[PDB]
């Protein structure tokens, strides 16, 4: 099985549908068509992939379906359940990535530390 | 808080991420939103709250919506939570003192040594 | 779809009451029915077809209209305190081989003979013992809504904004305070339970609501004390952990730690320009 | 025409089939039969009819009639109840609407209450902490088996509610609860429930209070802002660690 | 003909009429009861792909749901003065502890 | 139990690192001044 | 127009209404009338203020209004939705705070390490 | 566990003292 890809960035959530490479798409979202209405400047659909912008947690989470156009969209059987916690300027980081970057910022100040007094020891 | 007197600003407080929502009573499909007196910004139906972001930061102002009639009286808004706020028990002024002395301390030996 | 025109109802006895019954079935037999306790349904009034009014088993004090094919309204002349009961409305077709009655929601309807007795309910909440915590690994949280006539109040449960249905019990009906003798208000009871990790997250927010339907904004209120209308009364709790390590007192370290160190910078970079000021000088100085 | 209910109120355990029977009279040929359901709400809901004229008992779900005419019998039967069947059962026909005899008439009403499986007994008798808005003190007894009744409290001034049964959902256990409550001093409620037969052991807390730090930080979670000031905290840490040492060296430098 | 995805007070359950499938991600917790699975706390971000069957009218049909959770417990607001005041801060730190070592090399 | 960028790793890191340091130091000053 | 003023000093909170000059005001809680001559000392009211003492957050926090006496609470062109914390004693970390705490520290700091530098430039 | 900050704040406290002392009294007995 090939799954969604979920892209989060800022308030913006794109939404990737995998399994149909060579035909026409459409979204639908808790039973309701979204996108491609070429309005909704907040909602786009653009080749196949659906861009959410300024994303809000409370009333845009819950199932979404991706089904071929011409197909009724009951025959699908794969849908997605997203719920985001989507934040203005808000960006993600690990405990590992603050560590590493203590760590180098420590040794390029003593590298800079010993250089500096190399250099300055034989004038 | 009654229709009736043109009061339409509610307040959905009390969520699990801490944001803060107002909600206009009129029926329209877009609501128009101002901020003492300047607009803001307006919604269509897929969106009915406003979000003023989160509690912590005291959102405080004065807030009016207007669907299609008029606008509705203005809300005050007021808080205050206390995110900063620091109780003075024993142990907060019991290390203020000792990190106070310790440094003054060091800092009395350093300049008595440079000194002449 | 059969609709009636309320759920809860309170009148004083001399009064003119009106009661109304909305169906959209296109049904042409009616019924008014009353519901006691021990007595079982009884028939009011019975409406074949329009402009038909016809006597039921208990019809003394009761009149109806039936001016409409989709209408069917009740009166109530002269309300005493023999009428409180529960009202309830059905519409069925024409021939008794495949047409059983469609029911509404019926009314309860209560007339008292003075509007003094309305109180609005007192609503607490209680929280969990942390006995029960420790042997089951649960929280019961219990609301008490005391003191209330007539017995016509809803109650809900809230978390964090957001109405419950699972994990909560409440009694069927109200009870009385004082069932011997007469004049006697009501009260009402019900349990929220939780998994003990979700009650003590200082996060949480638990809200127990109880809707009161009274008197209504046309009738004579000659009392000191407030009027007695439909209202909300409402009781609000936060999540506790009495010990333990939790989210307030991290906020509170880190904001003293962040305080300090703040001062202690603000001295080393005194200390520096200090030191710093001395060697320029001494420089300068020395040529 | 007549309709009669034998039994008043039943009792059933859950995932049972249950039969409530309904025996009725008349004197016209042709007539149905049907029930309806009232919840505690108060709605009468329609659950199902059976002519006079036809075979093959209706089915709808969970409900069955079963019907004999020469018996003059209609029963209806509940397979696999569940908890929701706690309601009052009416029983109801109709009749020669031509003559004079169109009456739809009613029954008296069952009430039926399914009791749950407790798969592990657990009685107990906690006392709530106060609200510090009100003077009441209430407690609980809870986690009885299903047979254990209450009986209401002798006392004028206490009050108990009676048994009822929550379901949790989000790990699907079943229980009996009970509350009582009074405004007293003398209140210590290891004897509200005198009056009932409360079974053996039933667990009665000390008044010390117990704790398991591993419980409660269990429940920890963060925010945004704990984050941003966790981070603050370590930059502070790093500038003071360069700036002393920028200090150190230029004491060393004019020592004396 | 959607898998329920429900939501109790803090955790997240996976209910079907039949017995649940794990494809892949989280490997979940059983109830005691096979049609119903647990996948733990929601801020701890639990993502996976299940499938399972049907009843009543989908009796020959499978179907599949893939669960996706992101609640930023890790997430940080930075805007970007913050930061180009982080960094110009740090530079200045560090460019001012190289001039003390220069002075003190002398010395 | 979810502790975020709140993990006790953080400071304790720079702990060690101070500590190292420390240690390290402190050993070379003791082995000059036996030595001296 | 004008707005509320919220006074917050410890536990006790003021709330003073500015419309209606000369005019005795009546103020609502929730939809019930507050500041009345009950049995209360926690609660005042005077001409024009409203005093809420030892502060809850969980009872008190609303919607508050203010109207004139014989007037109804939905003529009045205003309502406060006010929602706070209150301590005994929690003073707040706010810039302006920090600043003052940390101009005051240094000033000390430097007076002290003067005078110990003098005292060691003459002993020594 | 012992996830309060005290005892890290603590303990830096104490290191950092520790080595700045350190570092003064070496540098000088090297040079
Ligand atoms: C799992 O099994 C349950 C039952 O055990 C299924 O719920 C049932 O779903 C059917 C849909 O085929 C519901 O029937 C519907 O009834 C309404 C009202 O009469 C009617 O208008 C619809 O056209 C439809 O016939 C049925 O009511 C419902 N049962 C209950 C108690 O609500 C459920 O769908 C099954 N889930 C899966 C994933 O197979
Ligand atoms: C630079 C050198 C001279 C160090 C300065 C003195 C040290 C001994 C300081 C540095 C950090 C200080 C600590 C910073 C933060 C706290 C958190 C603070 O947290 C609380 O428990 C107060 C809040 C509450 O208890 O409600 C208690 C004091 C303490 C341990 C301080 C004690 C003294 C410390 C370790
Ligand atoms: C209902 O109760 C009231 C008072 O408890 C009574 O109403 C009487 O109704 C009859 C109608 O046959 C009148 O003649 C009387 O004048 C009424 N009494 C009063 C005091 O108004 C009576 O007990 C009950 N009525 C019915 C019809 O059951
Ligand atoms: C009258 O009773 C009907 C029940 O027959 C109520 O309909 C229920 O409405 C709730 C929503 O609140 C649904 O969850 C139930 O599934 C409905 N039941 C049925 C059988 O459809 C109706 O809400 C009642 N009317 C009022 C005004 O409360
Ligand atoms: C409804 O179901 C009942 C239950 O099976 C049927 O009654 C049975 O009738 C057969 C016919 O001879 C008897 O052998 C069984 O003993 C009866 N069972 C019971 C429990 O009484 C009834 O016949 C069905 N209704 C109709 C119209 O056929
Ligand atoms: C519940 O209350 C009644 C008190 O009369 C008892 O329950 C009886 O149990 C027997 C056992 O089969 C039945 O035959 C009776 O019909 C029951 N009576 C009633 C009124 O339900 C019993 O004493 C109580 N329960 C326990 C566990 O003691
Ligand atoms: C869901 O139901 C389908 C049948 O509707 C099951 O598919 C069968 O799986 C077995 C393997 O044990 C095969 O031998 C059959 O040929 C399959 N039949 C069909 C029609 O596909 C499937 O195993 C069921 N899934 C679960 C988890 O029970
Ligand atoms: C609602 O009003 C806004 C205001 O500019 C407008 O942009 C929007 O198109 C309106 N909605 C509709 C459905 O016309
Ligand atoms: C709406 O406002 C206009 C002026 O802005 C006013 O003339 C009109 O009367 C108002 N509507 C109502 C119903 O009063
Ligand atoms: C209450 O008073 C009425 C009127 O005297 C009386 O009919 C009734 O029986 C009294 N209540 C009780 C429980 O006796
Ligand atoms: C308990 O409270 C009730 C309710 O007001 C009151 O009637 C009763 O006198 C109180 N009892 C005591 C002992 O205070
Ligand atoms: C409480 O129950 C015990 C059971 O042993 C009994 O002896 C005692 O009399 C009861 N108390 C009262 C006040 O009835």
């Amino acid at each position: 099985q090939t799954p969604y890809k979920v892209s989060i960035s800022g308030t913006t959530v794109i939404l990737t549908c995998p399994q149909y490479p060579g035909s026409e798409i459409l979204w639908q979202h808790n039973d309701k068509n979204i996108g491609g209405d070429e309005d909704d400047k907040n909602i786009g659909s653009d080749e196949d992939h659906l861009s959410l912008k300024e994303f809000s947690e409370l009333e845009q989470s819950g199932y979404y379906v991706c089904y071929p156009r011409g197909s009724k969209p009951e025959d699908a059987n794969f849908y997605l359940y997203l719920r985001a916690r989507v934040c203005e300027n808000c960006m993600e980081m690990d405990v590992m990535s603050v560590a590493t970057i203590v760590i180098v910022d420590i040794c390029i100040t003593g590298g800079l530390l010993l250089l500096v007094y190399y250099w300055s020891k034989n004038r | 808080q009654s229709i009736k007197g043109n009061h339409l600003v509610k307040v959905y407080d009390y969520q699990e991420d801490g944001s803060v929502l107002l909600t206009c009573d009129a029926e329209a499909k877009n609501i128009t939103w101002f901020k003492d007196g300047k607009m803001i910004g307006f919604l269509t139906e897929d969106k009915k709250k406003w979000n003023l972001g989160s509690n912590a930061k005291d959102p405080r102002g004065m807030y009016q919506c207007k669907g299609s009639q008029n606008k509705s009286k203005p809300l005050q808004v007021y808080y205050r939570m206390c995110q900063n706020c620091i109780e003075l028990n024993a142990a907060t002024i019991s290390g203020f003192l000792f990190a106070e002395i310790v440094s003054i301390f060091v800092l009395a030996v350093g300049v008595y040594f440079i000194a002449g | 779809k059969v609709t009636q025109s309320s759920r809860y109802l309170v009148k004083r006895t001399g009064e003119k009451v009106f009661l109304e019954c909305v169906q959209d079935m296109d049904h042409e037999n009616m019924f008014w029915y009353r519901q006691d306790p021990g007595l079982g349904l009884r028939l009011i009034y019975f409406s074949y077809d329009v402009k038909m009014k016809e006597k039921g088993d208990i019809p003394e004090g009761y009149s109806v209209s039936r001016e409409k094919k989709e209408r069917f309204s009740l009166i109530l002349e002269s309300a005493s305190t023999n009428q409180t009961s529960m009202y309830l409305c059905a519409s069925s077709f024409t021939g008794p081989y495949n047409s059983p009655l469609h029911f509404g929601n019926g009314t309860r309807l209560t007339v008292t003979e003075d509007l003094n007795k309305v109180f609005p309910p007192e609503v607490a909440v209680f929280e969990p013992s942390e006995a029960e915590i420790s042997h089951t690994q649960k929280a019961t949280l219990v609301c008490l809504a005391t003191g209330f006539f007539p017995d016509h109040v809803e109650l809900s449960w809230w978390v964090n904004g957001k109405e419950v249905h699972s994990g909560v019990s409440t009694d069927p009906q109200p009870l009385k305070e004082q069932p011997a003798l007469n004049d006697s208000r009501y009260c009402l009871s019900s349990r929220l339970r939780v998994s003990a990790t979700f009650w003590q997250n200082p996060r949480n927010h638990f809200r127990c609501q109880v809707q009161f339907y009274g008197l209504s904004e046309n009738d004579e209120w000659t009392q000191d004390r407030a009027k007695p209308v439909t209202q909300i009364v409402s009781a609000e709790a936060w999540g506790r952990a009495d010990c333990g390590f939790t989210s307030v007192s991290y906020q509170q370290g880190v904001l003293s730690a962040t305080i300090l160190y703040e001062i202690l910078l603000g001295k080393a970079t005194l200390y520096a320009v200090l030191v710093s000021a001395l060697v320029l000088m001494a420089m300068v100085k020395r040529k | 025409q007549k309709i009669t209910q034998t039994q008043p109120g039943m009792f059933v355990q859950e995932k049972e089939a249950v039969t409530l029977d309904c025996t009725y009279d008349t004197s016209d040929p042709s007539y149905g039969l049907f029930w309806y359901k009232q919840p505690s709400s108060g709605e009468m809901i329609f659950l199902i009819y059976q002519g006079s004229y036809d075979q093959q008992n209706a089915t709808e779900g969970r409900y069955s009639l079963n019907f004999q005419k020469a018996r003059k019998s209609a029963n209806l039967v509940i397979s696999a109840s569940q908890l929701g069947d706690s309601a009052m059962y009416f029983c109801a026909m109709r009749g020669g609407g031509s003559g004079g005899s169109y009456i739809p008439t009613f029954g008296r009403g069952t009430s039926l209450i399914v009791h749950p499986n407790i798969q592990n007994p657990d009685p107990a008798v906690y006392q709530l902490r106060d609200s510090k808005s009100s003077d009441k003190s209430v407690c609980l007894f809870t986690d009885f088996d299903s047979q254990t009744n209450v009986s209401q409290s002798k006392d004028s001034d206490v009050y108990i509610t009676d048994k009822t049964v929550l379901d949790m959902r989000s790990m699907d256990f079943k229980s009996n609860s009970a509350v009582a409550w009074s405004n007293k001093s003398d209140f210590a409620c290891a004897n509200a429930f005198n009056n009932s037969i409360i079974p053996e052991d039933t667990f009665f807390p000390s008044p010390e209070s117990s704790c398991d730090v591993k419980l409660v930080e269990k429940s920890f979670e963060t925010d945004t802002n704990l984050n941003f000031q966790n981070l603050s905290v370590i930059g502070f840490r790093i500038l003071l660690l360069k700036v002393a040492g920028f200090n150190l060296l230029m004491t060393l430098r004019l020592w004396s | 003909f959607k898998i329920p995805i429900e939501e109790l007070e803090d955790r997240v359950f996976v209910n079907c009429n039949t017995s649940i499938t794990w494809v892949e991600g989280t490997v979940g917790t059983l109830l005691s009861d096979i049609t119903r699975l647990d996948l733990g706390k929601r801020i701890l971000d639990p993502r996976g792909i299940y499938r399972c069957n049907g009843t009543d009218i989908y009796k020959d049909k499978e179907s599949t749901v893939q669960v996706h959770y992101r609640m930023c417990q890790s997430c940080v607001e930075l805007d970007p003065a913050t930061v180009a005041g982080i960094i110009v801060t740090d530079v200045i730190a560090t460019l001012l502890l190289a001039l003390g070592v220069f002075c003190f090399a002398g010395h | 139990q979810s502790f975020g960028l709140l993990d006790p790793k953080l400071c304790y890191l720079l702990d060690g690192i101070l500590f190292i340091y420390g240690v390290i130091l402190t050993a070379l000053f003791l082995r000059v001044k036996f030595s001296r």
